[PDB]
C-alpha cells in the first residue's frame, strides 16, 4: 500500500514535469473565435496542474511518516502462503497467453490466405 | 510455394525466440499490404517497463 | 600507393570465424590512441604510457 | 537516355591503334570495370542538301535520319526499305559508308565503350563514348562525367559538348547522340591522313 | 526588411566603441610610465601598450566606414502591449525548444482511425508548399494509401501509407515507367539503379528513424521535408572526401537535422 | 663516409615508432647482445676494412658525439660495449678510443649516467696503452 | 598609425625623460577630472600521484635502505598478480626532476640466474627495454615487467 503511493508519487512526477512542458507549448502556440477557447483550455491545464501539485503534496506528506535502514547495506555483493495462490495466477497467466497464441497464429494465417488470394484476382 | 515456406519458417523463429527468454522483450507487427512473393515485419526490442526511455 | 609495414599476429554452428572478428573490432578501437598519445608527445606534456584502466574493457 | 560524351583520342605521336586501344582497355580492366559485349555504329549519306541515315547497335530497333541543322526522326527497322523503293530521287553516294567497333564496359552505373574507325577497310581513328545512366537532364552532372573522365584519360580530356549550348531545363534524349557522332564522322573524314 | 535594424544596432555599438576606445586611450596616456622591475622592459611595455589602442581606434574608425558603405535607406497603453506581446512568444520560444529534449517520462500508460478528408486536406496542406514537390493521392485497395511525388526531373517517389501513417517508400529515376500495363500504380518492382536501391534503404532508415508518440502529422511533415533536400542531388559533393564518386557512386546520404550530403561510405 | 656509419648504428638504437601499443603482438623476438653485437661489429669490421690511415679518427671522432648524443643511458651502456669488444679484438687501438672519449666537450658533470658509464668504460681498456698515452690520458 | 603621427613623434621625441610623467599629468589631468569627476575608489607530487594511480597489482613503496628525502629516491616493488608467479623485487631509481627525463633500473644479474624460467625472463626483459622508447615512465617499466613475465610463462607452457 505504501509502495503503491511511492510509485503514484513518481508517476505524478513524470506527469507535473509533462504539464509544464505543456503549458509552454500551448503559449508558444497563441497567436494573438478560437482564444476564447484556447484559454478556456489554458485555464483548465494549469487548474489541473494546481490539483496536480495539491496531490503531489498529499501524496509526499502521506509517505515522509512511514530512515531506520539506510543505504548501500541491502546490495548484495559477492562477499506464506502468497507464493502458493500467486503460482496459480501465473499458471492461468500463462495458459490464457498460450490460447491468444493459438487465435493470433490462426487470424494472420487467414489475412494471408485473403491477401494471396485477392492479390492476383485481377 | 518457396516465398510461403520461408515466411513462416521466419515467423515461427521470431515467435519461439518471443516465447522462450523474457530478459528483454521482443515485439514484432506484419504489414498489411501483400504479394506473391514478399512481406515486410517490424521488430522492436524494449524492457517490460521502460518502454518509452530506451527504444 | 605504397607499403610501409608487415606484421603477423600470432596463430593461438562453427561458420562464423571468431578471430577475424575479434581482431578487426581491437584495431579499430584501439588505434584512434595512437594519434592522441603522439600528438601529446609532440607538444610536450609528459603523460604516461597508454594503458588499460581499472576494468579490462576500458 | 543518360547523359552521353562523344570525343576522338589521337594516336598518340607512334605505335599504331591497337597499341592505343589495348591501353586504353587495360586502364578500364585495372579501374575495376568488366566486360558486358560488343557494339557497332554506322552511317550513309544521301543527296538528290544532304541527308544521313545512322544505326545504332544499343537501340536494335530504331533507325535514324539527321539533317545538318533541320529535324531528326527516329523510325523503326523498315525506314531503309523505303529508300530502297525510292531509287531514282536520292543517290546512296557511294564510298561513304564508315563504322565504328569494339566493345562496350560497365562500371557500377557507367557505360564505357572504346572504337576503331574504319573507311571499310582501312582503320584511321579511334572514338570514345561515356554514358551516365541515372541522370536526364543535361549538364546536371556534367561534374560526374568530367571527374571520371579525368579519372580514366588524365589528359585529352574534352569538356562543353555543343549540343548542351540550349541552356534551358530541357531533357536530354537519345537523338542528341546521334548528332554528336555525325559531328565527330565528320571531323574525321575532313581531316583523313 | 530586416536588416536595416541589425546595421543600425551595430553602427550604435561601433559609435559607443569609438567613444569608449577614445576615452580609453587618453586615460591611458594619462597613467604615466609604470615600473616593470628592469629598465629594457619599462621601456618596451610603454610603447607597446600606447600603440594598440591607437591601432584599436583606427579599426573601429574603419569598420564603421565599412559599415556606413554597407548602410542605405491611448496610444502608449496601445504600444505597451505590442511590446508584450512579441515578448511572450520568444519567451515560450526557447521554453519549449529545452523541456523537449529532455523527456522525463517513461511509459505512455498510466499507472488512430481518422476521416479520409483528414488525410486528404494534410497531404493537401503539406502540397501547398515546397513547389517542387508535386503529390498525387490514390486509393487502389481498401482505405490504405497510395502517394506519387514527383521531385523536379530526377526523383519519383511511391509511398503507401496506413491510416496516414507511413508505412512503405520506393523512389525511381524520372525516365523509369512508374505505372504498371493496366494503368494502376506498381507498389512492387525495384528501381534497377544501385544509387537509387541505397537511396530506397536510407528513405527507409528515416521513416524508421521520424517517429513521433502522439503527433502524427509532424512525423510526415519532418519526411516531406527530409525528402526535399536530394533535388540538389548530383551537384554537391561529400563534406569528407572531397570528391563525388566513391566506388562509383555519388554522395547519397542526407544527414539528420543537419541537411549535408554525404557518402555511405563516410558515415 | 659516415652515411652509412650512421644507418648501421642507427639500426643499432632504431626504435620502432608504432610499438609501447599493441604489445605481445608481433611473434618474432627482439635480438640480445649476444646477437646484436656479433652482427654489428661484423658490419663495423667491413666499414673499418675500407678506411685509409689519415682518415681512422675523425669517424670515431663522429661516432663519439652519436652515443652521448642519445637520452636513453642503457642504450648508451650497450653501445660502449660496441666499443668495448670493437677495441678488444685489435680491430680499434685502444688509444685513440680513450682520447676520443675523454675529449669530447659534451660530457660535464652535470650529466652523472654518462659521467658514471664513461668512466668506468675508460677504466676496463686502460691497460692496453702504453705509457705516453697513460701520461696524456 | 594613420591618423596619429604626430603623437608618436611627439612621444618618441619626449620619451626617457627624467620629467616626462609630470608633463603628462599637468597636460592631461584637468580635463579628464573636470569631464568626467573622481577616479575610481621529498617526494615529489607526480610520484605520489602516479603511485595512486597504478593498479592494484602493484604496492611499491620506499627502500628501507639508501637515501630518502631527496631529489632521488630509490623504490621497491613486489608483484601480486593470482595469474603469474613470484620473481625478484625489480627495485628502481628515480633522480630528480621525474617529467621530462627516464629513470633507470638496476639490474641484478645473479638474482635472475641458475633458473632457465628466470634468465628467460631476464632476456625478455632486456628486450624490451631495448624496445621502450625515450621519456617514458615508471607505471609503462611496471606493465613492461608484468606482460614479459606473462608471456615467459606462456611459453615456458
Ligand atoms: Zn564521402
Amino acid at each position: 500500500n505504501t509502495a503503491s503511493l511511492c510509485r503514484i508519487g513518481q508517476e505524478t512526477v513524470q506527469d507535473i514535469v509533462y504539464r509544464t512542458m505543456e503549458i509552454f507549448q500551448l503559449l508558444r502556440n497563441m497567436q494573438l473565435g478560437t482564444y476564447q477557447d484556447r484559454l478556456t483550455k489554458l485555464q483548465d491545464n494549469l487548474r489541473q496542474l494546481s490539483v496536480l501539485f495539491r496531490k503531489l503534496r498529499l501524496v509526499y506528506d502521506k509517505c515522509n511518516e512511514n530512515d531506520p535502514i539506510p543505504v548501500e547495506q541491502l546490495i548484495p555483493y559477492v562477499e506464506s502462503e502468497e507464493r502458493r495462490e500467486i503460482a496459480e495466477v501465473n499458471k492461468k497467466l500463462k495458459q490464457k497467453n498460450q490460447q491468444l497464441k493459438q487465435i493470433m497464429d490462426q487470424l494472420r494465417n487467414l489475412i494471408w490466405d485473403i491477401n494471396a488470394m485477392l492479390a492476383m484476382r485481377n | 510455394a518457396k516465398h510461403i515456406f520461408l515466411r513462416s519458417r521466419a515467423a515461427a523463429t521470431i515467435d519461439s525466440l518471443a516465447s522462450r527468454i523474457e530478459d528483454p522483450q521482443i515485439q514484432a507487427h506484419w504489414s498489411n499490404i501483400n504479394d506473391v512473393y514478399e512481406s515486410s515485419v517490424k521488430v522492436l526490442i524494449t524492457s517490460q517497463g521502460y518502454e518509452q526511455i530506451c527504444k | 600507393a605504397m607499403a610501409l609495414l608487415l606484421q603477423q599476429f600470432k596463430e593461438n554452428m562453427c561458420a562464423f570465424n571468431k578471430v577475424l572478428a575479434h581482431f578487426v573490432a581491437m584495431c579499430d578501437t584501439n588505434m584512434p590512441f595512437v594519434g592522441l598519445r603522439l600528438e601529446l608527445s609532440n607538444l610536450e606534456i609528459p603523460h604516461q604510457g597508454v594503458q588499460v584502466e581499472g576494468d579490462g574493457f576500458s | 537516355m543518360g547523359v552521353t560524351c562523344v570525343s576522338q583520342m589521337p594516336v598518340a605521336e607512334g605505335k599504331s591503334v591497337q597499341q592505343t586501344v589495348e591501353l586504353l582497355t587495360r586502364k578500364l580492366e585495372m579501374l575495376g570495370a568488366e566486360k558486358q559485349g560488343t557494339f557497332c555504329v554506322d552511317c550513309e549519306t544521301y543527296h538528290t542538301k544532304l541527308m544521313y541515315v545512322m544505326h545504332n547497335s544499343e537501340y536494335p530497333l530504331s533507325c535514324f535520319a539527321l539533317f545538318e541543322n533541320g529535324p531528326c526522326l527516329i523510325a523503326d527497322t523498315n525506314f531503309d526499305v523505303l529508300m530502297v523503293k525510292l531509287k531514282g530521287f536520292f543517290q546512296s553516294a557511294k564510298a561513304s559508308k564508315i563504322e565504328t567497333r569494339g566493345t562496350r564496359y560497365q562500371y557500377c552505373d557507367f557505360l564505357v565503350k572504346v572504337g576503331t574507325v574504319t573507311m571499310g577497310p582501312s582503320a584511321r581513328g579511334i572514338s570514345v563514348e561515356v554514358e551516365y545512366g541515372p541522370c536526364v537532364v543535361a549538364s546536371d552532372c556534367w561534374s560526374l562525367l568530367l571527374e571520371f573522365l579525368q579519372s580514366f584519360l588524365g589528359s585529352h580530356t574534352p569538356g562543353a559538348p555543343a549540343v548542351f549550348g540550349n541552356r534551358h531545363d530541357a531533357v536530354y534524349g537519345p537523338a542528341d547522340t546521334m548528332v554528336q557522332y555525325m559531328e565527330l564522322f565528320n571531323k574525321i573524314r575532313k581531316q583523313q591522313q | 526588411v530586416s536588416v536595416n535594424l541589425e546595421a543600425f544596432s551595430q553602427a550604435i555599438s561601433a559609435i559607443q566603441a569609438l567613444r569608449s576606445s577614445v576615452s580609453r586611450v587618453f586615460d591611458c596616456l594619462k597613467d604615466g610610465m609604470r615600473n616593470k622591475e628592469t629598465l629594457e622592459g619599462r621601456e618596451k611595455a610603454f610603447i607597446a601598450h600606447f600603440q594598440d589602442n591607437l591601432h584599436s581606434v583606427n579599426r573601429d574608425l574603419n569598420e564603421l566606414e565599412r559599415l556606413s558603405n554597407l548602410v542605405g535607406k491611448l496610444y502608449s497603453q496601445l504600444l505597451q502591449a505590442y511590446k508584450w506581446s512579441n515578448k511572450l512568444q520568444y519567451h515560450a520560444g526557447l521554453a519549449s525548444g529545452l523541456l523537449n529534449q529532455q523527456s522525463l517520462k517513461r511509459s505512455a500508460n498510466q499507472m488512430l482511425v481518422l476521416p479520409p478528408q483528414y488525410v486528404d486536406d494534410v497531404i493537401s496542406r503539406i502540397d501547398r508548399m515546397f513547389p517542387e514537390m508535386s503529390i498525387h493521392l490514390s486509393r487502389p485497395n481498401g482505405t490504405s494509401a497510395m502517394l506519387l511525388v514527383t521531385l523536379g526531373k530526377v526523383l519519383k517517389v511511391i509511398v503507401v501509407m496506413r491510416s496516414l501513417f507511413i508505412d512503405r517508400t520506393i523512389v525511381k529515376g524520372y525516365n523509369e515507367n512508374v505505372y504498371t500495363e493496366d494503368g494502376k500504380l506498381d507498389i512492387w518492382s525495384k528501381s534497377n539503379y544501385q544509387v537509387f536501391q541505397k537511396v530506397t534503404d536510407h528513405a527507409t532508415t528515416a521513416l524508421l528513424h521520424y517517429q513521433l508518440p502522439q503527433m502524427p502529422d509532424v512525423v510526415v511533415r519532418s519526411f516531406m521535408t527530409w525528402l526535399r533536400s536530394y533535388i540538389k542531388l548530383f551537384q554537391a559533393p561529400c563534406q569528407r572526401c572531397g570528391k563525388f564518386l566513391q566506388d562509383g557512386l555519388p554522395p547519397t546520404w542526407r544527414d539528420f537535422r543537419t541537411l549535408e550530403a554525404f557518402h555511405d561510405t563516410c558515415r | 663516409m659516415e652515411t652509412q656509419l650512421q644507418s648501421i648504428f642507427e639500426e643499432v638504437v632504431k626504435t620502432e615508432v608504432i610499438e609501447e601499443a599493441f604489445p605481445g603482438m608481433f611473434m618474432d623476438t627482439p635480438e640480445d647482445e649476444k646477437t646484436k653485437l656479433i652482427s654489428c661489429l661484423g658490419a663495423f669490421r667491413q666499414f673499418w676494412g675500407g678506411l685509409s690511415q689519415e682518415s681512422h679518427e675523425q669517424c670515431i671522432q663522429w661516432i663519439v658525439k652519436f652515443i652521448h648524443g642519445q637520452h636513453s643511458p642503457k642504450r648508451i651502456s650497450f653501445l660502449y660495449d660496441c666499443l668495448a669488444m670493437a677495441v678488444e679484438t685489435g680491430l680499434l687501438p685502444p688509444r685513440l678510443v680513450c682520447e676520443s672519449l675523454i675529449n669530447s666537450d659534451t660530457l660535464e658533470w652535470e650529466r652523472t649516467q654518462l659521467w658514471a658509464l664513461t668512466f668506468k668504460l675508460v677504466r676496463k681498456i686502460i691497460g692496453g696503452v702504453d705509457y705516453k698515452g697513460v701520461r696524456d690520458l | 598609425q594613420y591618423l596619429c603621427q604626430p603623437l608618436l613623434d611627439a612621444v618618441l621625441a619626449n620619451i626617457r625623460s627624467p620629467v616626462f610623467n609630470h608633463s603628462l599629468y599637468r597636460t592631461f589631468v584637468p580635463a579628464m577630472t573636470a569631464i568626467h569627476g573622481p577616479p575610481i575608489t621529498s617526494i615529489p607530487s607526480v610520484l605520489q600521484g602516479e603511485v595512486a594511480r597504478l593498479d592494484p597489482k602493484f604496492l611499491v613503496n620506499l627502500d628501507p635502505s639508501h637515501c630518502s628525502n631527496n631529489g632521488t629516491v630509490h623504490l621497491i616493488c613486489k608483484l601480486d598478480d593470482k595469474d603469474l608467479p613470484s620473481v625478484p623485487p625489480l627495485e628502481l631509481s628515480v633522480p630528480a626532476d621525474y617529467p621530462a627525463q627516464s629513470p633507470l633500473w638496476i639490474d641484478r644479474q645473479w638474482q635472475y640466474d641458475a633458473n632457465p624460467f628466470l634468465q628467460s625472463v631476464h632476456r625478455c626483459m632486456t628486450s624490451r627495454l631495448l624496445q621502450l622508447p625515450d621519456k617514458h615512465s615508471v607505471t609503462a617499466l611496471l606493465n613492461t615487467w608484468a606482460q614479459s613475465v606473462h608471456q615467459a610463462c606462456l611459453s615456458a607452457a
